[PDB]
């Protein structure tokens, strides 16, 4: 079900981390380094499906602290030939903003279920901030075009901002 | 076997299927393919036709001989924006529509729709200070294919993206 790509980007990155470990050198790098999205947060299990689907591949991009350890990490990734396909989320360049979710018995804000930790705040409103949890099918397509967001069911059925299933 | 799908197609819409966007351009040099490929992304196998109905005429087409599907890019409704000229005198950066060249003339509307403004730069530190050293983003993209987006997203890897840049190369007549 993941790509290949993506999991050797996973493996490579691990492998330049390591090496970063083993020689004592870029501690910025390894300090700025926080793992996959997926491995930042829990939620209850009713809510995974309905996570999955909203995240997609965006559960494993790389949590980093800023564009110069992602650049750090691709420079040496690049310099060893490493399979995969990478992609950060570098907190302080994430230019996502707050969202005002709607009053509602309907719907419930995805990211009010996830528990991270508050200094990957901007990463998960990156990925997870414009997203309603709906009690119905019925109810997504309303909330959708009611307050431009993308609406999600507990099963998996999604209803766009623009108007898309 | 999708190469005679593809060329059934041309030949049962003249005028109308102008084929694969590999096929209808190509990067200005060799330094640029790595990028290019980065940047036009799964756009680089899509179909360019004139109209969206003869999109599902070939859909259509397809699903009737067994064959594989493939996606399509109508050209005649495509939500697309001008290409902003004034980045042009960028300082270190060219455009990345402007190191592709294009078969007909009416498919620079599809590389319009794929790259938009999309920068390409030397190296990456060039790429990272165009992209977000200033007060209006870019979306840039180095040689090595690592591209960043106006969200702050980063992303990269140059070996996967050199083992389809040689696609580039490969698909240029075979001499036999």
């Amino acid at each position: 079900a993941t790509g290949k790509a993506i999991l050797n980007g996973i493996d490579s990155i691990n492998k330049v981390l390591d090496h970063f470990r083993r020689k004592g050198i870029n501690q910025h790098v390894q300090n700025g380094y926080h793992g996959i999205v997926m491995n930042n947060f829990e939620c209850e299990p009713a809510f995974y499906t309905c996570v999955e689907v909203t995240a997609g591949n965006r559960l494993f991009y790389h949590i980093v602290d800023s564009d110069e350890v992602s650049t750090k990490i691709l420079m040496e990734f690049n310099k060893m030939n490493l399979p995969g396909e990478v992609t950060f989320l570098p907190l302080n360049k994430l230019d996502v903003r707050d969202t005002a979710y709607p009053e509602t018995n309907d719907a419930i804000p995805m990211i009010s279920k996830l528990r991270y930790n508050p200094r990957f705040d901007k990463a998960f409103k990156h990925v997870f901030g414009k997203t309603l949890i709906c009690r119905s099918m019925e109810v997504s397509t309303q909330l959708a075009r009611a307050f431009t967001m993308d609406c999600i069911t507990l099963e998996g059925d999604q209803v766009s901002h623009r108007g898309a299933l | 076997r999708k190469a005679e799908i593809m060329e059934s197609i041309k030949r049962l819409y003249p005028g109308s299927v102008y084929g694969r966007l590999i096929d209808l351009c190509q990067p200005t040099q060799k330094k640029y393919q790595i990028a290019v490929t980065k940047v036009l992304g799964k756009n680089m196998d899509a179909i360019i036709v004139d109209s969206e109905k003869t999109g599902r005429d070939c859909i259509q087409y397809i699903k009737e001989q067994r064959g594989e599907p493939e996606t399509f890019l109508p050209l005649d409704y495509l939500e697309v924006k001008p290409t902003d000229e004034k980045l042009r005198e960028l300082k270190g950066a060219k455009l990345v529509i402007d190191v592709i060249r294009y078969e007909p003339p009416h498919i620079k509307k599809a590389l319009q729709y794929a790259c938009g403004n999309a920068l390409v730069c030397d190296n990456v530190e060039d790429a990272r200070r165009i992209a977000f050293g200033g007060h209006q983003r870019h979306k840039t993209v180095a040689l090595d294919g690592t591209l960043f987006q106006k969200s702050g997203v980063i992303s990269g890897g140059a070996s996967d993206l050199k083992a389809k840049a040689r696609r580039w190369d490969e698909k240029a007549v075979d001499k036999l």
